[PDB]
This record gives structure tokens, C-alpha cells and sequence, in this order.
DNA sequence: TAATCCCCTTGGCGGTTAAAACGCGGGGGACAGCGCGTACGTGCGTTTAAGCGGTGCTAGAGCTGTCTACGACCAATTGAGCGGCCTC
DNA sequence: AGGCCGCTCAATTGGTCGTAGACAGCTCTAGCACCGCTTAAACGCACGTACGCGCTGTCCCCCGCGTTTTAACCGCCAAGGGGATTAC
């Protein structure tokens, strides 16, 4: 065998058949995915140290993480993206 | 004695792998330290927007009669919808060629 | 060995059908020469990135993912060949 | 009398085609060639990836396109349907180039 | 002290001024309004990046730094203010 | 007779009066009240040094001064001088606005 | 009983602080551990770019009749070079003004 | 009582006086220098972290910061740094 | 017992010899005592211009595509700066040539 | 059975490695480095000894080389060599 | 997170033109209809090297064992480097 | 500004301890080189036809040159907000 390289193959299938059960997906366009998961992942951790910088915190918390998202993400998109991450983050909280 | 290894994705509820992306910042150089909830918002966000566009990408393909996601799909739902297209402006898609736009002025009386 | 005009390879024609890809209706012939100058500049700016990612590598053979790094850097990052 | 068709309608055709259209339109192994000659003049006895040699090609004409819409915005603007070599350098200038 | 109409504080010699900082000899009547809705848009941009930086900073002051911070992360750093 | 220059002199003489200054071009209260009033729709009873103030107020100048380079580039190319709003728009699209 | 204090800044010879571009890249968050030589190798980067930097600003004021650094001079210092202005394009001065800078087209005749 | 705020002013004034003994030197200045000191300071080390993420290195060594040189520096200033970042780490190690 | 020494050269971190310089000079006749600056300062000065003309030399090395100096390029380096051709004159170069110069009249048409 | 003589070999070697690390160097190009420095060290040690006959001072310090260097040496160069004999006579002292 | 304090911001006030503002003569600016040399799209056959497909091989890409450089970290100690001031 | 005086923290050193990747070295695999058949490429010349822009004119639009006015600026005064600092 080779090396297990980590990719996001099966969580955006996951999601795939959440949102579309019927279709299928091309392995370029898979790996576009994984690009763009990675990359917007990149930028939100920068953004987030950048700060955590700024206002000297040694920790990173979802009060950063939500900022930066409130920053990058445009509008409706963000504040969407709130609801979703307070959702998760009180079912993850309630376990 | 240890009760059943549950994940933390399904914990949140959600798909995206809380561990890897709670390692990758550990990994990362951002803090030596990250809260706890902030990697579930992290891919609370990051399925939040993929599963938007996977929506988009879906029924695109049903737009032109396809039943498998193509990088054109992704070009023609991505670069279509404003506030992605300016999240991801200087973006490039590999083989997704360009949104149809012919300028008003080229086309003829 | 060595090779000395390669840049006459991105031709004419394929410059015309990029145009027509750019929304180009007509296209001069003193565009062609200037546009192979410009991505002439371009690709020397991002393969002399690469390549110094590519000795700082320690390698001889360039791989795909530093012209991905080299493309983030310069703000026109691609996706599709990252990992 | 053969057929012929009025100018601009073939160049608005291959418009739409290749907007429609998401391929190459550069050759790959002139392409590569060009590479490995610029290599040279900086690394002599280069080797490439073929991924890298066509992820250079798409990161190209992405590049390219990008460039040629803003000359229409400026040919435009010029108020021209004929674009000349002063829009690419106006827009060069333009993205800070 | 509510504050209705500060937009056409920034005046219209003012915009003149700049304009002749910009080089721009001839001025016509419709830049006016398009330069204040385009810097309104600009600010709002900036500020809204900030005032979400003092908000995560916890203040109700706004600071300089966090005006350096908003204009780096669109790209227009600016040097001379404690950065 | 008053003495009266030709139309665009005092232009000139104003474009290298202001080229040679570096003073802020905008009455520092209006832009303050300006700033105040913009970010109180954003978030109430904000509060702002006054630093912070002729920080905004400079790096505002010089955008829209990096802005009408742009727009008089796009002026010249269209052969023009007196400038119009489209330029503008041009110049921030082009960009990517 | 001790060495004597002889900075690591005088073992390059050089103004610039290794200690604290050390503590400033270690506190940074770029790598838990970083090489020796890239401080020093920073800093007399750093030290270089500042001198020609102070070279131009000081042929700006002398150009101008001043003995002080003022930042118009920056502005002139910057601008007036292509690798400094391909450095800082998108970098804003505060009260630098422009350069002097007229189109042809707008001069009479 | 107040809390010290560190700044980049003795050097610079050094370096300035070693090129330029009868030159003088404004506050403001000294503000945009403290700036540009940080702003290149940050840009070649976000770029040294993401080389020393790129090549799987843990330490950021010289290589790295004279790789991001010839990538952010452009040309003549690259090779000049070059020059005297060799010399600065010769006459270190001898040192 | 005794400090370990560095060469003065070292201290200086310039690679002529501060201590051969100095004992040629305090040698060569022209003070009987000699400031200790002194064979710093033309130490300095020596091993600047002789790095100015060796960087000529291999930048014209590079233009004729020969990897090493030989006394062509060492005649093409002096007598192409005007600084060092005031500087050496009355200088003759060993297996240097000429300059490559044909007068306007010399030439046909 | 021989005696030593001393040259500048080593010297224009490490400098030009320094400025050209791989140009290469012919031997009566060397010879040429090294009649030219001790014709230029001959030059400055002359003037700086009739300087100090001229201020009747029997010691020669840095002060008499740079006016020496600010005789011989024309202009825009011998700006530079003060810029380095400074920075030198700097660090040397501060070492 | 509690306290707190102090200093730095915010509101109020009295004049003062600086700055805005309004208006009017006027030259310039923008630019369209038509003209006119023009400059390039389009046809379409020909050439050739790209494209496809088919083999051989080892350069180096990548993976594996060692090992020593290599550098972070703590108590201590110092010396440079910053807060403060005043002054020319 | 700058230069001088008082504080303080930071920067280093010795050692120590853990560990990172450089180096050697194998291996095996895709890039490279070589070979062969095909036809897309391409390109080049002819020609149809539309392009860019300028002359003249034409219509109108801010620019310049004032006067007026008013509130911005500057100087002065009172309040307390909150930001930052220490401790828990």
C-alpha cells in the first residue's frame, strides 16, 4: 500500500446525499471541494490568529471563529452561518 | 470500564470531522490552545456552505440534465451567486470554464 | 539541448479562441504579440516562485502543489490541484 | 455561391461556444516546451509534473480571460468593439501591475 | 444627536481638492454624489470591520488600530497611526 | 479690465498646488460627524478617537486619490478630461467592485 | 563566575534586536521552533531595507533644504523607486501626498 | 504610573545617523517606519510559516527566510539581502 | 590562562588582514605611530573597491559565457568606469587588451 | 628547502566568493589583484604620511585616510567608502 | 470579572474669517454624422507537428533507518532601550 | 528633536534535554526518450466587409471669478466614560 493522505471525500458525500440523494459527483470537482475546503479553512484559522493577536489571546474560541466568519462571510451568508454554528455548538453543548 | 467511543461530528449533529479540523488547528500555528466550540462553528460554517453549494451544484446539473456533479456546475453555481462570487473573487476552478456573458453592446440590433 | 522560441507555441489561433472565451469580437494584429509578452511576464513571475519553492524543496522534478502555493501567493489561487 | 457568413457572427459564435465550452484552447506540448525553455533560463535540466504543466495551463488562460474582460470594459468604455493593445496595458496598470 | 445628512459634509470643494490631488483637471456635475456614495460605501465597509473588532474587543471606543486592521484586510494598509 | 485666466489655468495651478501639499483636503468636524453617523446605524452610541478619526480621513483621501488615477488613466484612454461617474465605475469593476 | 554580556545584535554587528525579532517571530505563531539563522538573516534583511530606505529619505530632504526626515519625503523616497513601489503598491502613507505627477495631455500645447 | 510600549526608535535613529550623521528625523516618520518595520516583518514571516508548512518543517530556518526573500523581495533588493544575510550568518558562526 | 583571540579582521568582519595592513604600514615609512583607525579605515576602503571591481569582473565574465575572470574582463572593467579610469590612468594591465573603439570617421559609409 | 611569500590570495578569494560564488579566477588576474592593492595601499599610505608631516602630526589615524580617500578616491565611490570606513570603525569599536 | 481612575474623549460657548455657497461670464469639452483609409474576420486548402498510442528505462520521488545537530527553555544577570523632560 | 537622565525588562548564557530532519540509500515509477500512424492545426493568401477615429460643428457644462455668510476653527470650560491596569 501507500500512505493514508487525509482528503474530504466522504464527509462532502455525506453531505452530498443530505442535500441530494439521487446525483452523483466527478473526481475533479471532488477535488475542487477538497480545495475549497481547505483554502476557506485557511483563511478562517489566519484570520482567527490574526485575532486572537489582536486582542492578545493565547486561545482561540468560537467568539473569534464567529467574528471572522462575521467578517469574510457576506451578509445573509454569515448570519446564517451563525444560526447554524449556534445550533451545533448548543447540541454539541447539550451533547 | 469506558463507555462507547461516540464522534463528536454526530454529537453536533453534523458530517464534517470535529477531530481533524480541532488537530489541523493544533497543527496549524494559530494558538497553542483553541476553544472548544470553535472548531464545531468552524465545520458547523464549512457544511453550512458546502452543503449550500452542493444544493447549487445538484440543481444545476438538473438544469442541464445531468445526474453528476461538474466542475462547470460549480463554475455556473458559484460565480452566479453574488456573495460567493465576491467570497471567492480571485478564486480559479480547473476546467470550469466561464460564465456566459456577452456584453449588450456585442450583441447586434 | 537547449530550446529558443516556444513562446510562438501559444499561437495565434489559440490566442483568438481565448479572446472569443474573453468576449473578444475582434481582435487586432498587434494584440497577439504584446498578450504572448504579457503572460510571458506572468508565467516567468509565477515559475520563478516555483521553482524557488522547488529548490527549496531539495527537488528536481516540479510537482503541481507548489505551482498552487506560488498561484495563492500571487492571488490567483486555483482550485483543483491542491493535495 | 458558397456560404459565407458576415463578420463578427463566427467570432460571436466561437464566443458562445467557448463560453458554453470549458476546454483548453492552447496546445499542451508547445505549452510544455515553452516551460521547460523558461525553466532553463532559470534551472537548467528541469523536470515537470504533466499536473503541473497543465495546473500552469489553466492557472494561464484563467489569467488571460481575466485580463481580456477587463479590455472589453475598457474597449468599451473606449467606446470600441475593436480592442488594441492600450486597453491590456490601461488595465495592467488598472490591477496594479 | 441623531445625524441625518453628514454625507454632504464632506463638501463639494472638498471633492474638488481631492480631485486635484488626484490630477483630475475637468470635474463634471454628476462625480459629486458618486464619489460620496462610493466613499460611503467604503467606510461602511472599513467601519463595519472595525466597530466588529471592537465588539469582539469588548469597547465602545474605536480605536486606530482596528482601523489599521479593517484597511489591511481589504487590502489598503496604511502606515503612520501606531501600526 | 479684472484679470481673467483662460479656463483650466487655475485647474492646473490647483492640480500643482494640491500635488505639492500634504495636508488633509476634508474639515475634520463634518468628517466626524460623518463617521459618527454612518456607525451609529451599525452599532449605538459609538464612541471615536479623534486619531482614529484623521486615520480614516487620510487613508479615504488616498483611496479615492488612488481611485481618480485610475479614473483619469480611464479618462485618457477614452480620450477625455473631463471625467464621468462611468470612469469611475470602469475603474472600481476593472478592480473588481 | 560568568560570561560577559555581549549581545547576539553586536555579534552580527548589527543594530537591529535578535533578541527581540527572535521573541517577535517565536511569539508569532509561524513555527514552535525556528532556526538560528533565521533572525539574523531577518534582521539584516530588515537593517538593509531600512538603510536604503534612509539613504533615499536622506537625498529627499537635502533635495528639499531640510536636515529632518518629513513624510513627504517618504513619498518621494517610495514612489520614486520601482522595487520599493513593487514592495508597497497597495501601501497608504499618512500626509505623503502623491508624487508630482501630471499627464502630457493636460499641459497647454 | 504607566506600562511601557515598545517601538522600533533607537535603531532606526542609529542606522539613519551611521548613514547620515547630520540628518534629522520626524516623529511621524518614525510612525510610518514603525509600520513598514512590522508590515514586512509579518509579510516574510507569514511567508517562512507557510514554506515551513509546505516542506512538512517544524523550524523555521535562514533557508526559509531567503526563500521568502526571492519571493517577496523582488530583484536586486533580493540579491543584495542575499548578499548581506550570507556575510551576517558567516560572521555570526564565526562569532 | 589567556582570552581566545580573534583577528582584528573578524572584529571588524572584513576579510583583508587588519594586522598584515597595519604592519605594512608601520613598516612601509610613513608614520613611526599610527592610529588605530587608520588600517581599519583603508582596510575597508581596499576591500570595498576590490569587491566593486571583482563584482565588474564576473558580471563581464557572465556576458563573454566564461565562468572564470581573466585579464580581458579586468580591462574591460576598469576602462568602462569612469571613476576607476580617473582612478587608473597611467595604469598598464598585463594581457588586458584595449577597449573595443573604431573612430566615426574609421567607419565605412 | 623554501622560503614563504605572502600575497592577497585568500582575500580576493573569499570576496569575490562573496559577490560571485561560483565565478572562477585566472592567476595573472590575481597577480593583477594583488600589484593593484599594494599600488593603491602604496598611493594612500604616501598622502596619508605627507598629511601628517603637513599637521606636524606624527601619528596617522582614521582622519588621515579619509582625507586621503576624499582626495584620491573621485566622488560617488569614495561617498561610499566613507560609508563603510563609518560602519566599520562603528562596529569595531563596539567589538 | 471587580474596581477605578484618570485621562482622554464629548458636549457647550465666543468670535473669525475659511470655507462654503451662490451666481454669472465664457471658453472649452464631448462627441455624433459622415467620411475614409483602413484592418482584420472568414473561407478554406495544406503542412506539419501535435495528438494518440506504444516501448524502454532509469532519475529522482518518495519512503525507511541513523544520528547528531539543533534549538527551545529556566534561573540569573546585566545593559541596552524605552519613559520623561526641557530646550534651543 | 534630541539628547540626556532614571527605570526595567529583555536578552542572553550555560547547560540540558528532547527531537527534527539531513543523510544514506533503496526502489520503483512516471518523466523522458524514442518510434510510428493520423489528422487537427494552422496558416496563409484572398477577399468581404466593417473599424477607429477625425473634421466640422454643436450644444451645453462646469471653471473661474468674484461676493456673502456661516459655521469651522481655535481657544476655553466642564463631565464623566471607559480603558486599561492590578488582583482574584
Amino acid at each position: 500500500k501507500r500512505s493514508r493522505k487525509e482528503s474530504y471525500s466522504v464527509y462532502v458525500y455525506k453531505v452530498l446525499k443530505q442535500v441530494h440523494p439521487d446525483t452523483g459527483i466527478s473526481s475533479k470537482a471532488m477535488g475542487i471541494m477538497n480545495s475549497f475546503v481547505n483554502d476557506i479553512f485557511e483563511r478562517i484559522a489566519g484570520e482567527a490568529s490574526r485575532l486572537a493577536h489582536y486582542n492578545k489571546r493565547s486561545t482561540i474560541t468560537s467568539r473569534e471563529i464567529q467574528t471572522a466568519v462575521r467578517l469574510l462571510l457576506p451578509g445573509e451568508l454569515a448570519k446564517h452561518a451563525v444560526s447554524e454554528g449556534t445550533k451545533a455548538v448548543t447540541k454539541y453543548t447539550s451533547a | 470500564a469506558r463507555a462507547k467511543a461516540k464522534t463528536r461530528s454526530s454529537r453536533a449533529g453534523l458530517q464534517f470531522p470535529v477531530g481533524r479540523v480541532h488537530r489541523l488547528l493544533r497543527k496549524g500555528n494559530y494558538s497553542e490552545r483553541v476553544g472548544a466550540g470553535a472548531p464545531v462553528y468552524l465545520a458547523a460554517v464549512l457544511e453550512y456552505l458546502t452543503a449550500e453549494i452542493l444544493e447549487l451544484a445538484g440543481n444545476a446539473a438538473r438544469d442541464n440534465k445531468k445526474t453528476r456533479i461538474i466542475p462547470r456546475h460549480l463554475q455556473l453555481a458559484i460565480r452566479n451567486d453574488e456573495e460567493l462570487n465576491k467570497l471567492l473573487g480571485r478564486v480559479t476552478i480547473a476546467q470550469g470554464g466561464v460564465l456566459p456573458n456577452i456584453q449588450a453592446v456585442l450583441l447586434p440590433k | 539541448k537547449v530550446l529558443r522560441d516556444n513562446i510562438q507555441g501559444i499561437t495565434k489561433p489559440a490566442i483568438r479562441r481565448l479572446a472569443r472565451r474573453g468576449g473578444v469580437k475582434r481582435i487586432s494584429g498587434l494584440i497577439y504579440e504584446e498578450t504572448r509578452g504579457v503572460l510571458k511576464v506572468f508565467l516567468e513571475n509565477v515559475i520563478r516562485d516555483a521553482v524557488t519553492y522547488t529548490e527549496h524543496a531539495k527537488r528536481k522534478t516540479v510537482t503541481a502543489m507548489d505551482v498552487v502555493y506560488a498561484l495563492k501567493r500571487q492571488g490567483r489561487t486555483l482550485y483543483g490541484f491542491g493535495g | 455561391k458558397p456560404h459565407r457568413y458576415r463578420p463578427g457572427t463566427v467570432a460571436l459564435r466561437e464566443i458562445r461556444r467557448y463560453q458554453k465550452s470549458t476546454e483548453l484552447l492552447i496546445r499542451k506540448l508547445p505549452f510544455q516546451r515553452l516551460v521547460r525553455e523558461i525553466a532553463q533560463d532559470f534551472k537548467t535540466d528541469l523536470r515537470f509534473q504533466s499536473s503541473a504543466v497543465m495546473a500552469l495551463q489553466e492557472a494561464s488562460e484563467a489569467y488571460l480571460v481575466g485580463l481580456f474582460e477587463d479590455t472589453n470594459l475598457a474597449a468599451i468604455h473606449a467606446k470600441r468593439v475593436t480592442i488594441m493593445p492600450k486597453d491590456i496595458q490601461l488595465a495592467r496598470r488598472i490591477r496594479g501591475e
